[PDB]
RNA sequence: AGAACUGGCGAUGCGGGAUGAACCGAACGUAGAGUUAAGGUGCCGGAAUACACGCUCAUCAGACACCACAAAAGGUGUUAG
RNA sequence: GCAGUCAAGCGUUCAUAGCGACAUUGCUUUUUGAUUCUUCGAUGUCGGCUCUUCCUAUCAUACCGAAGCAGAAUUCGGUAAGCGUUGGAUUGUUCACCCACUAAUAGGGAACGUGAGCUGGGUUUAGACCGUCGUGAGACAGGUUAGUUUUACCCUACUGAU
């Protein structure tokens, strides 16, 4: 499970691609496990699995829907130790619905909450916060 | 069709004393005493001798007469309860998970506990009604015996134990697991 | 356990089913005890496994 | 929507149908007394919580013409044949 | 539009688990017609937005019955409206069709709820263009573009306040 993290990536947000799968950015279209409310946009945070389409990248990666996992968040959130922290930008990696990464390497830091939830992200990550 | 008169006979054994007044019935026997309130039938009790008692209905319809025979049966069950007693026997039925049944004392209430029914972690507790004694019979595998003077108390207590072990979300024709009554009889 | 299986069968299998309201009924009943179907006499045995 | 015979409303109040142009009773000067119509007589409400033989118990009873709805098909509910 | 009765048949065998021909009895007023009673000294008119409440013929959630219910999944039925029933691409659209999430994305009423609440894209004044029709003026439930949305201080209702 994951303790609640402030949402900063509603549907339509474009985040950088952090792995070496060939994609350069991710276009979020949906968030897994999201609720329902009139007029409310589904939003994602660190560690959430989303549905994304590649807008800029290799031609074989574009024009289709694939799962993705957010690894960095520019919106500040509060940990249970009391500190408010945020990253320099928003980033994610391409994964299959089971959670295994399409690529094999991650560039840049990865949030601790995302690393705990996904063992595959932790193995392919270099620095955790 | 508003029958003029209908009667039933109640046989009183040698060792049993019956006191009836204002439809309050009390029976005294070697095994104990029983009481019953019957102020909902509108019948008339009359005594012939120390060995025979008659109960009658005057100018009663089909539905009213049908309850006259019920009153006779209830009083008869009271009489044989205090002279012979009732004994209900139940058997444990399971396929894979053994059923563990024990007697426990929770804040002086004398419950009976059921363990490991279909591998469930839930603890099943059934209260034991007053006047009912529970003993696990020997030389018979997975049998529990309930005894008492009141047939309703014994039968209802055994019924509560059977209903508490019902299978859910499964084909009950295949999952024949539970505790079922196997014999109804008398202590003597 | 042929003896114990038969004992459990009479409580779970040896039954009658009302055609109109699916109620579980005794094997030898001629009418359903439910008021929703008006005590209908259209009854069938419970299907065997 | 359109015809036939008669009675009505329109042109008409009054008692009754809770309420209503047409139904029921009855048609109208101003008053008194008596008797009734149709409809009613547990209380609202004037008048028997009258008498008599039965039937019915509904975990969506039933209750009065016009009139403000219910059917086919069923029930070892109960009653008579 | 929805629900029954009968049971020739389907269902490997077996009418009625689940379906069901030939016939036949109903219910509903969220379809469309039929009619012309009310309104032409005028009841503001399509859809959306916003917001409340109601109906159950129940999509999901609670508890159950039934199966051709081993398990898993699913199907049929009961008590139930307590609680929920969404985010988007195209279209003025109601409707429809896809993408995606979700326990589920159920159907309806309230003067076809709701314009002195909004909005004005559509329809339905006057400008203009095209096609077909007409000798012509002009016509088209055919297409296209541009086109003023007024007033509450009164009574009541409601929300708060003496
Ligand atoms: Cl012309
Ligand atoms: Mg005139
Ligand atoms: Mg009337
Ligand atoms: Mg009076
Ligand atoms: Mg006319
Ligand atoms: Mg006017
Ligand atoms: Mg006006
Ligand atoms: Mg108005
Ligand atoms: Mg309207
Ligand atoms: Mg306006
Ligand atoms: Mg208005
Ligand atoms: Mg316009
Ligand atoms: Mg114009
Ligand atoms: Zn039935």
């Amino acid at each position: 499970t994951k303790f609640r993290i402030s949402l900063g990536l509603p549907v339509g947000a474009i985040m950088n691609c952090a792995d070496n799968s060939g994609a350069r950015n991710l276009y979020i279209i949906a968030v897994k496990g999201s609720g329902s409310r009139l007029n409310r946009l589904p939003a994602a945070s660190l560690g959430d699995m989303v549905m994304a389409t590649v807008k800029k990248g290799k031609p074989e990666l574009r024009k289709k829907v694939m799962p993705a996992i957010v690894v960095r968040q520019a919106k500040s959130w509060r940990r249970r130790d009391g500190v408010f922290l945020y990253f320099e930008d928003n980033a994610g990696v391409i994964a299959n619905p089971k959670g295994e990464m399409k690529g094999s390497a991650i560039t840049g830091p990865v949030g601790k909450e995302c690393a705990d939830l996904w063992p595959r992200v932790a193995s392919n990550s270099g620095v955790v916060v | 069709m508003k029958y003029i008169q209908t009667e039933q006979q109640i046989e009183v054994p040698e060792g049993v004393t019956v006191s009836i007044k204002s439809r309050i019935v009390k029976v005294v026997g070697p095994r104990g005493t029983l009481t019953k309130n019957l102020k909902h039938i509108d019948v008339t009790f009359t005594k012939v001798n120390n060995q025979l008692i008659k109960v009658a209905v005057h100018n009663g319809g089909r539905k009213h007469v049908a309850a006259l025979r019920t009153v006779k049966s209830l009083v008869d069950n009271m009489i044989t309860g205090v002279t012979k007693g009732y004994k209900y026997k139940m058997r444990y039925v399971y396929a894979h998970f053994p059923i563990n049944v024990n007697i426990v004392e929770k804040d002086g209430a004398k419950f009976i506990e059921v363990r490991n029914f279909l591998g469930d972690k839930k603890i099943r507790n059934v209260p034991v009604r007053d006047g009912v004694t529970i003993e696990f019979s020997t030389n018979v595998k997975d049998e529990i015996v309930l005894s008492g003077n009141s047939v309703e108390d014994v039968s209802q207590n055994a019924a509560d134990l059977q209903q508490i072990c019902r299978v859910r979300n499964k084909d009950i024709r295949k999952f024949l697991d539970g505790i079922y009554v196997s014999h109804k009889g008398f202590i003597t | 356990e042929p003896s114990l299986k038969a004992l459990a069968s009479k409580y779970n299998c040896d039954k009658s089913v009302c055609r109109k309201c699916y109620a579980r009924l005794p094997p030898r009943a001629t009418n359903c005890r439910k008021r929703k179907c008006g005590h209908t006499n259209q009854l069938r045995p419970k299907k065997k496994l």
